[PDB]
Order: structure tokens, then C-alpha cells, then sequence
């Protein structure tokens, strides 16, 4: 099935400083007290990031991806639930799926041909409590593959109601000679609407081999066609760029704090 | 040590003072490898007879991992024919774990082989497939005249013909859109100036040496910047802890003493350095310990003589080394902070400096 | 009394000796420093290319580290002269005050 | 670690203060 | 031209006061043999002799 979902009123993004994330490991070397420093695709301190939140609120436009993305999201009842990569998302070209719903943190690689406002349909919303995707609208065909991932099963929870955001979800994403490197850190932290202040870094969650060519991007979002409910969620999204930055390993080993070279 | 502070000095007889010589080093005990607990074999087998290879200008990539290699059958095959590589040694490949291993296969006619090699120039090094200028590999082809060429002439192995900029190493492209080569935009399918980017190899078993086509695979990998998953043909030994040993995990030579290691290792971390950017603790690959690395120790040795007419006993002195190193000749030793020393008899009653030693240590000759 | 205190006050009172300790540290930090880089060759490491390359192809690429690495010497050692010369200088002055 | 090597000065921290408290003591 | 002459009466043609176009010479694959010493064989059409 594939429904229009443009249940939303034409707004213009927001802006919000990155103060100090999208700090990542530049390679898998251990060091200890070391003042080492790297030159790699870097966000930029203190940058304005492009600003969503979906409360009514459907923003779920195209964003491009040159040359890397930094992404960030506080997180409440796990309401993202799903990314989009690619570079023409139309089944002409290679595509990337990743999808981590409730089960399975599932990754697909094969031409798959979306609709126009892709997401997935979960039933339940206001009856007998339950969360269930049943409206399968992200992609509709399959026509060749090259390659597929699929993480354990598990079963995360989708349920809570709360006055203040509990979780912050950070994940990196850049192809080098295309490799999707993924850097992620998960922050229990208690804000209403800005990012975190502070300084953590973002392990190598995983390296993938696909190989493929990535202009643009999308995020997925969960819910007879049109009228349903959205909870408050907001995230953001920052882009790297060729800057050296300089980084503390504290004695036991990880990156303590880092400075960036031509911030000032 | 009296002849060799005598050769050091160039001379038959040397005067009473402390002279260096060549620093003393403890040599490694045995040798050890540390490698995984993978015992499958590579598809090289599948590789390499593979029935079709794919068109070059839509060349194909196959990944390679978590899997054992030998390419010694290869390197020894004579159904090769051009077995070059360009960053390591073809008889060195089998000692060496790879992080990945990359598989291109395509097939170019003969006289074309030359072309593939890092650096080169051509139609098809820029718009068929090309090689970065630090390739790390080697290439290999050999002649397929016997099946892929065909009497009726195998026009099935397309190439681009046209393109309008040299592209990248290791990039593809398989959209045909007709190249507007001429001063005049074009569309459609044809026209003058508005030429098919396509065109076809003609292989028949009557050609002539040189032009039948050669299946080609090339061998890309990167070696020390990532976990090892493709490991050569060694058997893995038993671990031996702090000894001297020439040490080798997944194909990171040194030489020093193997201690268990307080440092914690990430989980994607298997490399460890210092302040000196070398490596100094490896998680073994066998048991996800973590080790220490430590070369055992090294120091100078200064001849302490007194003068040759007036004696032929030395005292020999191993700068910055603790005396639990070597033995005696090459009951009487002593420790100085500045090193351990042998064949001098520590007094307590105290003379003058006659031949300085270090941390307010002399030497003399006396009964 | 002072004097106790004047040392006592600030910890930067014994420049003329701290900056002797630290340049030699600079200088053998900055010679250790140099085995990390590569001077053109495939790595940095000299068992690396013993393992990657063969006998007769390896033979240039030490080679290359051979240069390098031993020109920083030249450097360091020579940059350790002057300020050897510079400290044995300073000792006679010392020597006079003595 | 390297061929790096640090040998200790001739005389100790004990004697030369030693030294100047000789050298101190004729001194006064 | 229609007659080559030998290696030892080796034919000299200086060329001058012309706008060169090297590019049609690399991109021909009638010349089996192509090779340059002192500069780079794609950018003889950025230079001036
Ligand atoms: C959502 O709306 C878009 C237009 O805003 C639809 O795209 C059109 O699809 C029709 C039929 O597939 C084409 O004939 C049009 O050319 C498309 N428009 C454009 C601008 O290309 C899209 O199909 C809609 N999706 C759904 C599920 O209804
Ligand atoms: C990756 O895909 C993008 C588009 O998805 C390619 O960029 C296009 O390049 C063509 C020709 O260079 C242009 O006509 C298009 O306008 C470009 N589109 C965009 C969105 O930029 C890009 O060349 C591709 N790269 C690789 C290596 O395949
Ligand atoms: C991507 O998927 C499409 C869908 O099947 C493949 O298209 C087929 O290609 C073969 C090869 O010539 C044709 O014989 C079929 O007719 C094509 N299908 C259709 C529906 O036209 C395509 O080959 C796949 N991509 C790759 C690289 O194999
Ligand atoms: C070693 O890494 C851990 C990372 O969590 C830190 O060590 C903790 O230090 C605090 C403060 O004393 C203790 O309460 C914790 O019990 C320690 N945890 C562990 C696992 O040891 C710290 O970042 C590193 N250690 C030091 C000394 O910096
Ligand atoms: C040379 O090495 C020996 C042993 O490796 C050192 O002996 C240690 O001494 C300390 C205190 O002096 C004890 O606590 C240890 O138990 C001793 N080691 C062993 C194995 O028993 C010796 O100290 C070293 N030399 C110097 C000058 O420190
Ligand atoms: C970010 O961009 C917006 C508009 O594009 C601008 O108003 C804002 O000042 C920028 N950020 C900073 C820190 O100036
Ligand atoms: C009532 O709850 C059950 C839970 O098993 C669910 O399957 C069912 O769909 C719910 N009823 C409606 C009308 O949604
Ligand atoms: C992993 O290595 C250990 C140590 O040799 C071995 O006992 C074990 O069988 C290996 N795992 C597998 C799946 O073979
Ligand atoms: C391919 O098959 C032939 C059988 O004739 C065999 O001799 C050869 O070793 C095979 N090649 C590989 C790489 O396995
Ligand atoms: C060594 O000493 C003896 C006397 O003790 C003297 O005869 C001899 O000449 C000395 N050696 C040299 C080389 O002068
Ligand atoms: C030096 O004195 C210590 C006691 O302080 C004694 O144990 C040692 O045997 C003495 N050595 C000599 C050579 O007299």
C-alpha cells in the first residue's frame, strides 16, 4: 500500500547551535594520555544545525548528503524508527535501508521502489493498547539486491507517557571509498528542547561494506489514510567538513574533550 | 671485552678509562604467531574459475572475508600468465593477514593487460576501470580464447567507448545516455556528434596472440588500520608470556616481552600505541586478552679497564640494565643505579675517583 | 626570608632551569615523533616492509626511511651541540661566580 | 625504548649537595 | 606524408606560429606507441614552446 501522508502545515526549519558533538574516533588505534591529532571530515564547533520536531507536525523532507551528516535526536518512546540512504530514491539506482522498529535492527540493500512520503503504519493508536506496524509502506518492490544485514532479534518497549525527553539518540554518517561508518552515543539526559551541553564521544557502532553512491537521505517515522496523532520529537541535522581537530585520550583511553584547529 | 675496547680504540693498547662498546641486547627466546580460530577456505577456488566475468566498463566487485587463503596455488600455477603485484611480495602474501580482500573481475583483450597497472593511461584505465596510485595488490590474468571467445565472434563483453572526464579509482558507471561529444547539445538515441557510449570487444578463436581475451582479476587489500579477518596458511602456537620472543600477531612483527595488559581495550580496539606512535599492546586474536608489548631489555656496554701494561682484568658495565640479564663471562656482581656491573668487588670503604662509573660509582685497581 | 617567600610565590621564578629540561624533552619528543612518519615510503614501520616486501624490492624502500631518519640525527645531534656549547658557556660563567 | 638512553650523572643529587654545603661552610 | 625516410636521413619538420591540438593525437588509438619523458601526456594541450 502507499498513502500520501502530507498532514502537515508548510513551516520553514529551525536552527540550533552544535556546541560540541559529532566528535568521533578517526581510526580503531588505542592511545593513553596521547595530544594526538587527525585531520578527517568534521562538524564544525559551533555551527547552526538544521532544526526538526514532529509533535500535526509531519516534517519529512529530502535532505542532501554531501559530504558526510551529523544526526542527533532526543528520544521519547523510541518515535524514530528508521533511516533512508541513498542517491536518486526511485528504484533507478542502488538504495539503503536501515530500519529498527521494535525486533530487529534490519539493514537492506536492493533497489527498492518507495512512495512519495515513505514511512511505516503502526496500528493501535487510540484503542486497545498495543504498537504494531501494520501498514508497510516503505518500500513496494524489490527488483535486484546486492546486499542485506540483520542484527539478533530483540524487543524493545514503545510504550511511556512522560512530561520531559529521558534519551538522546547521536549516530555519524559518512561513506569513505564507501564505507558507512555509523558513530553512535545514547545519553540519558533530562532537557525540554535543547541539545545537550557537554562533550562525549561516538564509538564505531558499526562499518558497513556497501560500496554505493549516497547524494540525498531520509529518516523514517511512525504513526484511515489521513488523521492520526503525532507525540513531541525534535532532531537535527549537522554536515562535516575537511577540519583537523586535536583530541584528549584520558589515561584509561577515550576521547576526553576535543578542539578544533580553525575555530578561532 | 679487552679485545674489544681495543678494537674500538684502534689500538694494541689502550689507557685506563671507561670506553662503549656495542650495546648488549637480549636475543628472543623463540618465535611465536597469534592468529585466529578461522580454518574455512576463501572462495578463490569460485574466484578465479568463475564461468562469466562481468562486462569491464560494468566491472564487478566481489568481497572477500573471514576466511583462509593461500594464494601460493595461484603465485606456482603456470595457467597464469601475468602475476605482478605492486605493494607487496607475491611469496609474502602468505604470511600476512588482510583486513579485506577485494575481487574485481573483468575481462580486456590481451594487448590491454598493461593498461591496468596503477598509474597507467588509456581509454579504458580512465573510463573502464583504474587504480588508485598507492594500489596495494597485485594483478593477475591469463588467456580465455578457449570459451569465452566464440566463433561467432563473443560481443557480449561491452565497454565504454566515450566519456567526458577521466573518473576516479574505483568507481563504476552503467548508465548508457548518448555522449553530445560535438559543440551542439543533443538528446534521443542517435545523431551525428551524438555517439552511443557503448562498444563491444569482438573475440573469435581466430585472432592472432595478443587480442583474445584475458580474464582479468585484480587483487585490492589494506593491511594495519583494521581487525584482521583474512589470515594466511600459519598455524597459530601457544602464548608465552613475558620472555623475549619474536611475537606476531596478525602479521605485526616485533621483537620483546609479552605482559597481560591493565589497559581497556574497546571492543572494536585491538591496537595499542604510546606517545611514540608504535605499537605497544595487541589483543591476541586467539582469547581477547589483552598484552602488553615490551622490548626486553637493551643497554650500553662500557669496558672498565685499567691500563693494558698495568693489567688485562676488566670490569664490565651494562648501562641502564637491572643485573637479572645476562650471566658471566660473555659469584662477583654489583648493582648500580646506573646499571649492573660485573667483575668488580664493591667495598664500603670509600678513594678517590680513578675511573668514573655513574650514580657516584669508581672504579680502581688495587689487592 | 623573602627569598623563601620569593621562591615560595610563583612557580615560574625558575625559567632559566625549567626551559633546559623542557627543550631536550622538545627536541627528543620531537626526534621520537619522527620514526612515525613515513618520508615518502609505503609505512613507517621497518619490520612492516620486511614482512610486505621481498628482498630485492624492500632494498629501496628502507632506503628511503634510511635518509630520513637519519637526518633527523644530524638535526638533533647538532641542534644538541649548540645548546651544549651554550650550557658549557653558561658553566664557566658559573664557574666564575663559584 | 627506541636506542633513547639516559645515563645518570657522575655525581649524585647526595654529594653535590655535599659540594655546596662544603662549599658553604668555608664560607661562613 | 606519403614517404617516410630512414634513420639516418631522418626527416626534421619545425612547426611554429600554429594553435596545436595534442588532445585528437591522445585520444587516437591508431598510435600503438605513446610515451612522454619530460611532461605529462594529457596536459600537452595547456602548454606553449
Ligand atoms: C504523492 O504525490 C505526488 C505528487 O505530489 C505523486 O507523484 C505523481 O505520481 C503520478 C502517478 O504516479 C505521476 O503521474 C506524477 O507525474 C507524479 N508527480 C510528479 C511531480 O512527478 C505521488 O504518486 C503521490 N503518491 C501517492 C502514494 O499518492
Ligand atoms: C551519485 O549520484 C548523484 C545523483 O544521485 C550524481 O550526481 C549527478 O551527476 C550528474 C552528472 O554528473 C548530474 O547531471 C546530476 O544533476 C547530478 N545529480 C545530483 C543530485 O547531484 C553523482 O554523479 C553520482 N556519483 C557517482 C560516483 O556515482
Ligand atoms: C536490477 O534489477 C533489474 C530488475 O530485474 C534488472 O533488470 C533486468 O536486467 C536483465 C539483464 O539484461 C534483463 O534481461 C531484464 O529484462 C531486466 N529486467 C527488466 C524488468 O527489464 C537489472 O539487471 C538489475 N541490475 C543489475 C546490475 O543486474
Ligand atoms: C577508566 O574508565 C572508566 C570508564 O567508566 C572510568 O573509571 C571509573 O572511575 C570512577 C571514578 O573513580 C569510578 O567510580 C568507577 O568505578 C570507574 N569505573 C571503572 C570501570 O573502573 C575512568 O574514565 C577511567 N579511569 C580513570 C582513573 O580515569
Ligand atoms: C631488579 O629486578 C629485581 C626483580 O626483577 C627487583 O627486585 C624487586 O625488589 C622489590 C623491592 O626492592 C621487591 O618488592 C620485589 O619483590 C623484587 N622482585 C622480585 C621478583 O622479587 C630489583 O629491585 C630490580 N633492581 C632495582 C634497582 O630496582
Ligand atoms: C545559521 O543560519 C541562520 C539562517 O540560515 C542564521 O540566522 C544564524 O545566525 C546562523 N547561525 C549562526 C551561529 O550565526
Ligand atoms: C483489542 O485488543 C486486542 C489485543 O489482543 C487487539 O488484537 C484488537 O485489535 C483490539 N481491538 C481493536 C478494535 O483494535
Ligand atoms: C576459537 O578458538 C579456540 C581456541 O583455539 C578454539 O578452541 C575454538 O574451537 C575456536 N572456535 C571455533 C568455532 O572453532
Ligand atoms: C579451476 O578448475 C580447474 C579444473 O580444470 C583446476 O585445475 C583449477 O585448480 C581450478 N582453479 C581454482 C582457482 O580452483
Ligand atoms: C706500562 O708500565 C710499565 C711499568 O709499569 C712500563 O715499563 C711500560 O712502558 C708501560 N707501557 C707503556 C705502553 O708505556
Ligand atoms: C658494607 O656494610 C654493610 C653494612 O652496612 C655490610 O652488610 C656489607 O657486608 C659491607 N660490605 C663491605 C664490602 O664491607
Amino acid at each position: 500500500q502507499c498513502v500520501n501522508l502530507t498532514t502537515r502545515t508548510q513551516l520553514p526549519p529551525a536552527y540550533t547551535n552544535s556546541f560540541t558533538r559529532g566528535v568521533y574516533y578517526p581510526d580503531k588505534v588505542f592511545r593513553s594520555s596521547v595530544l594526538h591529532s587527525t585531520q578527517d571530515l568534521f562538524l564544525p564547533f559551533f555551527s547552526n544545525v538544521t532544526w526538526f520536531h514532529a509533535i500535526k507536525r509531519f516534517d519529512n523532507p529530502v535532505l542532501p548528503f554531501n559530504d558526510g551528516v551529523y544526526f542527533a535526536s532526543i528520544e521519547k518512546s523510541n518515535i524514530i524508527r528508521g533511516w533512508i540512504f541513498g542517491t536518486t530514491l526511485d528504484s533507478k539506482t542502488q538504495s539503503l535501508l536501515i530500519v529498527n522498529n521494535a525486533t530487529n535492527v534490519v539493514i537492506k540493500v536492493c533497489e527498492f521502489q518507495f512512495c512519495n512520503d515513505p514511512f511505516l503504519g503502526v496500528s493501535n493508536h487510540k484503542n486497545n493498547k498495543s504498537w504494531m506496524e501494520s501498514e508497510f509502506r516503505v518500500y513496494s518492490s524489490a527488483n535486484n539486491c546486492t546486499f542485506e544485514y540483520v542484527s539478533q532479534p530483540f524487543l524493545m518497549d514503545l510504550e511511556g507517557k512522560q512530561g520531559n525527553f529521558k534519551n538522546l539518540r547521536e549516530f555519524v554518517f559518512k561513506n569513505i571509498d564507501g564505507y558507512f561508518k555509523i558513530y553512535s552515543k545514547h545519553t540519558p539526559i533530562n532537557l525540554v528542547r535543547d541539545l545537550p551541553q557537554g562533550f562525549s564521544a561516538l564509538e564505531p557502532l558499526v562499518d558497513l561494506p556497501i560500496g554505493i553512491n549516497i547524494t540525498r537521505f531520509q529518516t523514517l517515522l511512525a504513526l484511515s489514510s489521513s488523521g492520526w496523532t503525532a507525540g513531541a520529537a525534535a532532531y537535527y541535522v549537522g554536515y562535516l567538513q575537511p577540519r583537523t581537530f586535536l583530541l584528549k585520550y584520558n589515561e584509561n583511553g577515550t576521547i576526553t574533550d576535543a578542539v578544533d584547529c580553525a575555530l578561532d | 671485552p679487552l679485545s674489544e675496547t681495543k678494537c674500538t680504540l684502534k689500538s694494541f693498547t689502550v689507557e685506563k678509562g671507561i670506553y662503549q662498546t656495542s650495546n648488549f641486547r637480549v636475543q628472543p627466546t623463540e618465535s611465536i604467531v597469534r592468529f585466529p580460530n578461522i580454518t574455512n577456505l576463501c572462495p578463490f577456488g569460485e574466484v578465479f574459475n568463475a564461468t562469466k566475468f562481468a562486462s569491464v566498463y560494468a566491472w564487478n566487485r566481489k568481497r572477500i572475508s573471514n576466511c583462509v587463503a593461500d594464494y601460493s596455488v595461484l603465485y606456482n600455477s603456470a595457467s597464469f600468465s601475468t602475476f605482478k603485484c605492486y605493494g607487496v611480495s607475491p611469496t609474502k602474501l602468505n604470511d600476512l593477514c588482510f583486513t579485506n580482500v577485494y575481487a574485481d573481475s573483468f575481462v580486456i583483450r590481451g594487448d590491454e593487460v598493461r593498461q591496468i597497472a596503477p598509474g597507467q593511461t588509456g581509454k579504458i584505465a580512465d573510463y573502464n576501470y583504474k587504480l588508485p596510485d598507492d594500489f596495494t595488490g597485485c594483478v593477475i590474468a591469463w588467456n580465455s580464447n578457449n570459451l569465452d571467445s566464440k566463433v561467432g565472434g563473443n560481443y557480449n563483453y561491452l565497454y565504454r567507448l566515450f566519456r567526458k572526464s577521466n573518473l576516479k579509482p574505483f568507481e563504476r558507471d552503467i548508465s548508457t545516455e548518448i555522449y553530445q561529444a560535438g559543440s551542439t547539445p543533443c538528446n534521443g538515441v542517435k545523431g551525428f556528434n551524438c555517439y552511443f557510449p557503448l562498444q563491444s570487444y569482438g573475440f573469435q578463436p581466430t585472432y592472432g596472440v595478443g587480442y583474445q581475451p584475458y580474464r582479468v582479476v585484480v587483487l585490492s587489500f589494506e593491511l594495519l588500520h583494521a581487525p584482521a579477518t583474512v589470515c594466511g596458511p600459519k598455524k597459530s602456537t601457544n602464548l608465552v608470556k613475558n620472555k623475549c620472543v619474536n611475537f606476531n600477531f596478525n602479521g605485526l612483527t616485533g621483537t620483546g616481552v609479552l605482559t597481560e595488559s591493565n589497559k581497556k581495550f574497546l571492543p572494536f580496539q585491538q591496537f595499542g600505541r604510546d606517545i611514540a606512535d608504535t605499537t605497544d599492546a595487541v589483543r591476541d586474536p586467539q582469547t581477547l586478552e589483552i598484552l602488553d608489548i615490551t622490548p626486553c631489555s637493551f643497554g650500553g656496554v662500557s669496558v672498565i679497564t685499567p691500563g693494558t701494561n698495568t693489567s688485562n682484568q676488566v670490569a664490565v658495565l651494562y648501562q641502564g640494565v637491572n643485573c637479572t640479564e645476562v650471566p658471566v663471562a660473555i659469584s662477583n656482581v654489583f648493582q648500580t643505579r646506573a646499571g649492573c656491573l660485573i667483575g668488580a668487588e664493591h667495598v664500603n670503604n670509600s678513594y678517590e675517583c680513578d675511573i668514573p662509573i655513574g650514580a657516584g660509582i669508581c672504579a680502581s685497581y688495587q689487592t | 626570608g623573602k627569598i623563601q617567600d620569593s621562591l615560595s610565590s610563583t612557580a615560574s621564578a625558575l625559567g632559566k632551569l625549567q626551559n633546559v629540561v623542557n627543550q631536550n624533552a622538545q627536541a627528543l619528543n620531537t626526534l621520537v615523533k619522527q620514526l612515525s612518519s613515513n618520508f615518502g615510503a609505503i609505512s613507517s614501520v621497518l619490520n612492516d616492509i620486511l614482512s610486505r616486501l621481498d628482498k630485492v624490492e624492500a632494498e629501496v624502500q628502507i632506503d628511503r626511511l634510511i635518509t630520513g631518519r637519519l637526518q633527523s640525527l644530524q638535526t638533533y645531534v647538532t641542534q644538541q651541540l649548540i645548546r651544549a656549547a651554550e650550557i658549557r658557556a653558561s658553566a664557566n660563567l658559573a664557574a666564575t661566580k663559584m | 625504548f627506541n636506542g633513547l638512553t639516559v645515563l645518570p650523572p657522575l655525581l649524585t643529587d647526595e654529594m653535590i649537595a655535599q659540594y655546596t654545603s662544603a662549599l658553604l661552610a668555608g664560607t661562613i
